This record gives structure tokens, sequence and C-alpha cells, in this order.
RNA sequence: UUCGGCCAUCCUACGGCGGAAACUCCUUAACUCGUUCCGAAUUAGGAAGAGAAGCGCCGUCAGGCCCCGCCAGUACUGCGAUCGGAGACGUCGUGGGAACACGGGGUGCCGAACU
RNA sequence: GCCUGCCCCUCGCCCGCCCCCCAAACUCCGAAGGGCCGCGCCGCCCCGCCGCUGGCCUGGGCGGGGCGGGCGAAUGCGGGCG
RNA sequence: CGGAACGGCGUCGGCCGGUCCCGACA
RNA sequence: GCGGCGCGCCUGCUACACCGGACCGCAGGCGUCCCACGGCGGGCUCAGCGAGGACGGAGACCUCCCGCGGAGCAGAAGGGC
């Protein structure tokens, strides 16, 4: 059945629960891709694919968009130079009245306008190729999606300038692939 | 402080037989050793492997307190050769050992009875341990007052000269 | 199978009528003991319309 | 090894503290509600509870009206005050409890009477003068016009058992004319269809301790000196305990009115700046 | 289905950390006939429970009875307001304020008239006023701050 | 201290500090009563000990809980629009206005009786 | 590394701290919006009645005087009942 | 000229960076 | 027509925060069971972690600890304790 049909919101969030027994598994199963175990300082530049429309992206689109992005930046640089995060998860079940209540078939992620849909954490070498891979993803997803570069360091919430001052003092605490402040609360010991 | 001196609150001997003739005859052995009538404990579940059906009395126990506790604990510890593992001390301060047979206590074996082990558990207390037992103003015992596993080994080595 | 369109219009055409004044001071559902005493007190006072 | 923390931030966030006096362990709110409950048609007229509380060294009987934000104690008699009346020792025993209760009944009826100071009150309900335990119910034997002051026993977390000291005080205020509802089944001397009025008066007079004191002296004088040290020092002879309490019962009746007979350092709590420095001292390490 | 406690999951449910028995003021509050009471159901107490409709409904006491109060509530059915007389146990009834502003105002209204009899002859207007226009003021614009719409991010 | 009111600014965890009185722990089973067994509880009878606890205080970059900010005129939304847009969405009036985070600061108080 | 070993190296495993995203049948919170009710005949002093209430001389109801008063948001507008 | 994702070196208007009298090898 | 049965009733939802609101709209029940599984008073603490105890192991049973109820309350669900 076409995404020219289930694109719009016509059913209230329908999760996979005791109310949705025997649900079809999503086509997208891998949401963290690339070097997921890479450290925060390794990848300073971050990029995003946003949504220009509030719609429902299917798991087929989210998965086709994922194969497209990875293959390109990994053939252009390496599978060790970027971290690709699918920032939308297909948690809404879509119904079809097979031949009046529809049987459970397919899963749609109800994206919002102005919502991250795909993020890349990249090193200096792949800054040139990331906006290209995200462009390839745009064709796979429905709507007027729109690329952007985040003026923040990494997947962290610190701005590139903000990261420098905290890192220089040591206030910035290294927390795996992300980073948080040292905290002035809790037992001193 | 004389109010920080450890003592034996109680000794609970369990004979988990798992047969009714056997269960009752183990009640007699507990009865002779402690002089107080034991109570029976019922099965909480049915397990076919252990040959147990729910609602059936599976074990007998007597809570022996006082000098009678000290006497039975000493007789039992002697069966162990006054040797008690270092692990058997609990984080709460209590410790326990298990004996096999009853003749090793010294209760004569009679063909009228059977042969059965006792699981001796000893609970240690300090004056002031009734604050978490009183109906009125039940309050938890302060952490300092509470007996520590190491400070319990210290008390038991001094008392029955047991070695870990 | 069901509609409430025009029900409210009909209700307020000459409506939202107050519930009289008799109902407010009625003795239905009052305690029998209070009522018996109220009858005894008014009956034995000079206010009572006894023969 | 690595275990879950049962007391997480969540446990604390969802925890509902019990009522302070339940958390303290001092009050049961099931009993309290039922004692305090009056029919709404009785309005604000006070319902009075005869609260009897027993400490390690004292028995306090208190008559307590319940108000909206407070409890008003109309009259209280403490067993600490009974050597004024000639009981110099055993101030928590069964006989003391009966007399502390007798003090409560006489004191309350007299405080109410000094309000009439004229026709009928504490005199209309004189109370049993001798202390035979003989099923006295002052509430409905006679009454009419003025009625016996009514209070309901609040035993508290005390266990109501045959021979409990809580009942002793109740028989005591019932013997000073306070009407307290009873059945004479939890007071010594009751079996099936009969009540022996001697066994109740034996405990109310001290016979149980007298027999023990004499038996301890004869069997083992060493224990008698250790167990009954204060009684021996106060020169209380066992076969004279009944008269001592009998004259205390008379004395409490004659003069119920009660005579009206420091600060720890509490180191001052630090102001915020002092703590703001104390952390800095710990921080500088 | 429309049983007595249908659609009551969130209204007859205790408040987050207000579960359990109730303050004993509920059973020691003295109510008088003609008093305004607010009906707020308690989930823990089941005997004497008003229907969901009654929750949030103010009413007057018509009967003070043993154990329960009788409350007259004006329920609108269709084009008619009907007086409904419900007997509620003490757990679900709360002394209503409702007339707390009036009872205070009527008293303070007496105060100016008492002061007229005493010193302070002029009487203040005791009619309530609805705001009225702001009136004339002089404002110092010396520390004026020039605010400006700004660029988009 | 006993009884309460409202029921965490009162709870939880650990660390101190304190008791003349009070409270407690405590100390005994002749009696009473009491323990699926056990004076553990509980009932009774005490006074030889004790602050070790409970309790009263004080802590603790404590957790929680409370309060004021900020978040943020944000998110949402009542009313009007021959407003935009192909739509699903969004503006423009003209009125309402959260929340999580985050920052600071707090950590029970009352009313009777008695001492 | 070794007859083998827990002598161990890594994973699954538990436990903590983070993080991406959620819920019509989840809620610590919580709007807009709506609902119910109030917005006048107040005090003060006595006096009467009651098989009702109660330790009382207490209440509580219903009356009856007298006394210090007084009509207490806006805007519109005569309302009720067969 | 109902209309979409996407194209336009059609034409006007913007936003943000790079070089250019160190002429945008002579 | 077949097929069902939102033909009488009940719970959470859709349902739009008073009330009210629909569909052969969504996930389920009911037609019974019980002289105790009822009333009432007492006493008690629950499921469990964590540590500890002859046979005993993953699960037999006996102890302490902290246990906001994470158990139970006949049978649906949601409240309640």
């Amino acid at each position: 059945r076409p995404a020219r049909c289930y694109r719009y919101q016509k059913n209230k969030p329908y999760p996979k629960s005791r109310f949705c027994r025997g649900v079809p598994d999503p086509k997208i199963r891998y949401f963290d891709l690339g070097n997921r175990r890479a450290k925060v300082n390794d990848f300073p530049y971050c990029f995003h694919l946003l949504s220009g429309e509030k719609e429902q992206v299917s798991s087929e689109a989210l998965e086709a968009c994922r194969i497209a992005c990875n293959k390109y930046i990994a053939k252009k640089a390496g599978k060790d130079s970027f971290h690709l995060r699918i920032r939308v998860h297909p948690f809404h079940v879509i119904r079809i009245n097979k031949m009046a209540w529809g049987k459970p078939q397919g899963t749609v992620a109800r994206v919002s306008i102005g919502q991250p849909l795909l993020s890349v954490r990249c090193r200096a070498s792949a800054k040139d190729y990331v906006k290209d891979a995200l462009r390839r993803a745009k064709f796979k997803i429905p709507g007027r999606q729109a690329i952007v570069e985040s003026r923040n360091w990494g997947f962290t919430e610190f701005t590139k300038e903000e990261y420098e001052d905290l890192r220089e003092r040591g206030e910035l605490q290294y927390d795996g692939n992300n980073a948080h402040r040292i905290s002035r609360k809790g037992p001193l010991n | 402080n004389p109010m920080r001196r450890i003592r034996i609150e109680k000794l609970v001997l369990n004979i988990c037989i798992g047969e009714g003739d056997a269960l009752t005859k183990a009640a007699k052995v507990l009865q002779q050793l402690t002089d107080q009538e034991p109570t029976f404990s019922k099965s909480r579940l049915t397990i076919r492997g252990f040959g147990i059906r729910r609602g059936q009395k599976i074990s007998t126990h007597v809570t022996v307190r006082g000098e009678k506790a000290r006497e039975i604990i000493e007789r039992g510890l002697r069966v162990k050769n006054f040797e008690l593992p270092y692990s058997c001390f609990s984080t709460t301060g209590n410790f326990g050992f298990g004996i096999t047979e009853h003749i090793d206590l010294g209760i004569k074996y009679d063909p009228s009875m059977g042969i059965y082990g006792m699981d001796f558990y000893v609970v240690l207390s300090r004056p002031g341990f009734r604050v978490n037992k009183r109906r009125a103003q039940q309050q938890h015992v302060g952490a300092s007052h509470k007996i520590t596993p190491d400070e319990a080994r210290a008390w038991v080595e001094r008392e029955f000269e047991v070695v870990y | 199978n069901h509609t409430s369109k025009n029900q409210n219009r009909k209700d307020h055409r000459n409506g939202i009528k107050k519930p009289k004044k008799s109902a407010y001071t009625s003795h239905k559902g009052m305690c029998p003991k209070y009522l018996r005493n109220l009858r005894r007190s008014r009956a034995n006072d000079p206010r009572q319309s006894l023969r | 090894g690595w275990v879950k923390v049962q007391k997480t931030r969540s446990y604390f966030k969802r925890f509902q503290v019990q009522f302070r006096r339940r958390r303290e362990g001092k009050t049961d709110y099931q009993a309290r509600k039922a004692l305090i409950i009056q029919d709404k048609n009785k309005y604000a007229t006070p319902r009075y509870r005869f609260v009897v509380r027993r400490t390690n060294k004292d028995i306090i009987c208190q008559v307590t009206a319940a108000e909206l934000t407070k409890d008003r104690v109309v009259c209280a008699a403490y067993s600490h005050e009974l050597p004024r009346y000639g009981i110099p020792v055993g101030l928590t025993n069964y006989a003391a409890a009966y007399a502390t209760g007798l003090l409560c009944g006489r004191r309350l009826l007299e405080k109410l009477s000094v309000g009439i100071k004229e026709n009928a009150l504490a005199q209309l309900y004189p109370g049993l003068d001798k202390a035979t335990g003989e099923e006295y119910h002052p509430d409905e034997n006679e009454n009419e016009e003025v009625h016996a002051f009514k209070a309901f026993l609040d035993i508290g977390l005390a266990r109501a058992s045959t021979g409990a000291r809580v009942f002793a005080a109740m028989k005591g205020a019932v013997d000073a004319g306070l009407n307290i509802p009873h059945s004479m089944k939890r007071f010594p001397g009751y079996s099936k269809d009969g009540f022996d009025s001697s066994a109740l008066r034996d405990r109310i007079m001290g016979k149980h301790v007298g027999d023990y004191m004499a038996e301890l002296k004869a069997e083992d004088e060493e224990t008698y000196r250790k167990r009954f040290s204060k009684y021996i020092a106060a020169k209380v002879e066992p076969l004279r305990l009944e008269a001592m309490y009998t004259k205390a019962h008379a004395a409490i009746r004659a003069n119920p009115q009660a005579v009206k007979a420091k600060k720890p350092v509490r180191q001052a709590r630090l102001t915020l700046k002092e703590r703001k420095e104390r952390i800095d001292a710990k921080k500088l390490e | 289905s429309q049983g007595y406690r249908c659609k009551t999951r969130y209204c007859f449910a205790r408040k987050f950390r207000r579960h359990g028995m109730a303050n004993l003021t509920t059973y020691n509050r003295v109510y008088k006939l003609g008093q305004y009471v607010n009906i707020k159901v308690n989930g823990a107490y089941h005997k004497g429970m008003p229907h969901r409709y009654y929750n949030g409904r103010t009413g007057t006491i018509f009967n003070i009875g043993p154990r329960a109060l009788g409350v007259q509530i004006q329920k609108r059915v269709r084009g008619r307001i009907m007086l409904k007389r419900i007997n509620v146990r003490l757990e679900h009834v709360h002394p209503s304020d409702c007339r707390k502003n009036h009872l205070e105002r009527v008293a303070a209204n007496d105060a100016a008239r008492r002061l007229a009899k005493e010193t302070g002859q002029p009487v203040p207007c005791l009619k309530r006023q609805n705001a009225l226009p702001r009136a004339a003021h002089v404002v110092s614009i010396a520390s004026a701050i020039d605010i400006t719409p700004l660029k988009y991010d």
C-alpha cells in the first residue's frame, strides 16, 4: 500500500500493546549506526535533517533513508568517521481494512514539523560529505525535509564555544559519546 | 557501656523432614532437647521433585531462649568440633550451623525414634533490641547499636571459643 | 442514531426555571425525631393554633 | 554483590508519611475515630474519653474532651501523686491504678461540683466508700435530673486482658461516681455466669504483692532485699498493705483537689555562611 | 454501560500522597441546617457516596442526622433546575465557604456605620466597585529603556 | 511527659552531641494473663543498672519534601479573520496562559493537662 | 601464561550513570476552557416552647418582643403560575 | 490558468561566506 | 441472507477536564461462586530483596534486616485499603 495514503494523521497514536497484539515488526531495526562507540572530542561537527512538514514517515522510508546515508559517507570517508542516529522511531501502528476495523499492518513514525529526523556526528575529514549523504536521504523521505548544521559540539547540548571553556577548566565531564557538567550537588565525598 | 553487651536472643532449630510419622518423631527429638513443644510449619507450594504437596506440614521448629539456648548452642558447637565457617556470620549479626543426627548432641538414639539433623540458627541481641518489637512506638534500632557481622564473630570467639 | 443539536436551544427557550420555593423548605427526608420535636415545640407554645 | 537500591529517589517521591502520632506509635486512629464519634444531631456537645496511659514509673488517668484543633484535658490524676495519700511505693501496681482512677473520679466530680456549689453534683453521686469490687454501675442504677458524668475508656495500645491495670483505673473512677461503660469480664473474679467480689478487692487492696513479698522473704531473703528494695526501705510491711491502701482510698475521697507542686544547651544550628565555609574546608582537601 | 461508578477512574481516586484514612476533623466538624457544604467524594469511604455528578456541587444542609448529612443540590435537567436531596456521609462533605466574602463584607459594612455613631462622622461608600479607569499619573521617563524588535535566529 | 490538630519545612540514610526530672531501655515470673512453639511480644511484679539505643538536638556540596525565581509570553488554547498555504499546518489580531528542566533559599508549628 | 584452575581474558549477565524516542485504554504536573454556589434585611439584649439532645443551668431547633441600625458590584429589564 | 516531489543560466529581490590596485607565471 | 448480538447489564477506552455525548467504533466481563469466602472484636504483616542456616540444589523450610504495599482482597477491568 502507498505512503501517498498513510502520510496524514487519521488515527490517534496506536502503540504495540495488549490492545495491539500480533503487530508487524518495523523495517527499521538499527537506529544507532556508524562509529557509535566513538568519543565526544573525536567528532566536533554535528549535522541534522529536519522536517518541513508535520507528517507520518513510514519505517520503509526511515530504513531506505538510513541505507542511503551510511553507504555514502562510508564510501566517501569511513565507517569510523561518523555516528548516524535515526532521531525518529516508528511507534505508531497503521491499519488496513483487508477485504470494517483494519488489521494491524505496517508502522509509521509520526514526525513533527521542525523535528530532527537524522543526525550525523562527524570528524573534520567528513564535514564536506555529510550534507551530501543527508541530501540523498531527503529523496527517500516524504515532504519538504531540510538539512542544517548544528552550532553545538557533538551530539552534546554544549555550543562549540561553550564546549571549549568548560573543557579548558575541566567543568566539562567526559561521558562516553556525550558530555555533562561536573555537578555541585550530592555528597562531597 | 553495660547496655552494649551482646547476648543470645534465641536459638531456632528446624528439622525440614520434607512423611508424617517422621515429622512427629522429629518433634519428639526437638521436644526432648529443648523441653518446650515444637510447632509445625506447613508447605507454601506443591513441588513434585521434592515430593511435597501444598498444605502439608513439612518442618518442625522450637524457639529455645535463655540458658537452655546457651546449653544447646554449646552442645551443638562441640559436635561441629567448635569449628564454625567464617561466612556463616550474617550481615545482621546472627550466625548458624547445621548438625546431622541427634545422638551427637547426646540425646540417646532409640529404635523407637529415627535419625535426623537439626538446623541450629542463633540470633544475637543487645539490651535495647525491643524498640523494633514493642507494639507502642516500634522504632528501628540505631545503626551503632545494631550488631555488625565482624563484631558478632568477636563475641562468639570470646564465648564458646569457636575458631573460623 | 442520536443528536443533541437544538436540545439546548429548546431548554432555554422559556427555561432554566427555578425550583419553586416549597421544595426548599419541604420536610420530606428530614429526621423523624427532628420533625416530631418541631411539632411538639410549636404545639405546646402560645404560637400554636390549637383549639 | 551489585544489588538494586530499594530506597531510590522514586520510593522517596511516592512515599506518604503516616499521621505524626501514628508514625510516633503513640495513637491508633481506628479506635480514636470510634471513641470521638458523636451523632451530628448532638452537635458540639462534648464527648469525654477516660484515657488511661501507663508509663514505666507512672499511671496517668485523664478525662479528655475532644475539640477541633486540640484535646482539652478536663481533669488528670497521676500515680506520682499517691504518696501524699499514703501509698509510698508500687505506684504502678494494680492497687495504685484503682486509686489513681479513684483520684480522677473524685477530682473531676468535685471540680464540676464547685461549679454548682449548691444543690446536686459530686454529692448526688457519692461513689462507693469501701472498695469491694462488686459490679457498681452508677450511670443507670438511679440517675434522674442530673446524670452521671459519662466517659468512655481509651485503653490505647494496651492489650485488654483479664487482670489488666487499665480496667483497675476504670473500676476506680466508676467507684467515684464517673459512669464508664463496663461488663466485669476483664476484671479479676469473673467466670461464666458469676463474679466473685472478693478477688477483685484482693488485687485492689494489694494481696497479690503481699503474698509474693512474704513468700520471697521466707523462701529466699536475699531476693526479697533485691526485688523489693524500695518497699523494705519505706518500711512497708506486707500484711499491712490492705490498710495502707484502704486509708489512701479514704484520703483520696476526702481531699481530691490537687496541689500544684532547666534547659539543655542544644548547640546553635549553623547559619548558611558557616556551612558555606564548612563545605569549603572539606572541599580544599 | 452506565453503572453507578462509571467514568469515575480519576475523580474517586485519592490525591497523590493524600491516600489512606482521613483527618478526623471530617468527623468532628459541627454543621448546622442551612449551611453551605461542598460535595467532594472520597474513594476510601464507600458507604454514603454521592454519584460523580454530585462531586463539585455546592448545596445546603436540610437534615442533620446521625452519621450522615442531607444536602439539597439544584441539578439542571433539560429546562428545569430540580432540587435533589442527597444524604451524604461526613467523609464526602466539606464546610463550604461560598458566603465567606459576603459574611466578612456585611460585618465590615457595619463597621463604618459604627464609626459614624463614634468619631469619624463621614461614611465610606460600602458598595463594591468594578476597577474603574486607571486615572491620571506622572511617570518619570528619565530611565526610559529603548526596546527594539530583533533579528531572527 | 500524656492527649491532640494539620499530617514530610515533620520523611529517609548515616555521623556526632545530650539527659537532674520526665520518657525509655531496663529487671523478675509468686500472682494475673499471654504466646501455630517461645515473658520475643503481651500480662503482672519491680528498681539493680544505662545513655548503648529509642527519644531531644546538631550536622551532612546528602536523597526526598517545601518555597520563590526562571523556563516563558514558550508549549498549548478561547474568540474574530473572502488571512497565507494545493493541502497538514501556520500567521494576524484580541483575550488566557502552563510543564519538565534549571537556579537560589528553607528543613514543622500550634492548644489542653501536668511537671 | 597451565595436568587443570575462578591462574583467568573478553563477551552475554547483574548493578549504577547517561542517552535516542514514545502511549487512546500511563501520570509527578497541568492550562485555555467550562461547571456548581454566593454577592442583605447584620448585630446587641432578654423572653417563651419542646416526650429532642446532655454531666450540667448543655445545646439545637422554632417562635416572641425590645434596642443600635440599614438597603451594600455592574448592565439590562416587570416576574411567576396553571 | 485545481495541483505535488522535484527541476530552471526566465526575471527581480534578499541572506551568508570567499577573492580582488600583494591587478581578481609573464 | 449467512454471520454475529454493544437484544438486559458491567469495567477501562474512543470522548473533546462539570454533566451529557455516537458507530455491527477498542481491549474485556456477567447470568455464577461462598454458613464462610458472612458479621464482629482482637492480635498480626504482606509480596519480596539482601545476608545467613545438616541433607537442600533454581524453587521444600527456619532466622534477621529494610520492606508505600511493589502482596492479598472468589470470579472482567478500573478505583480502594
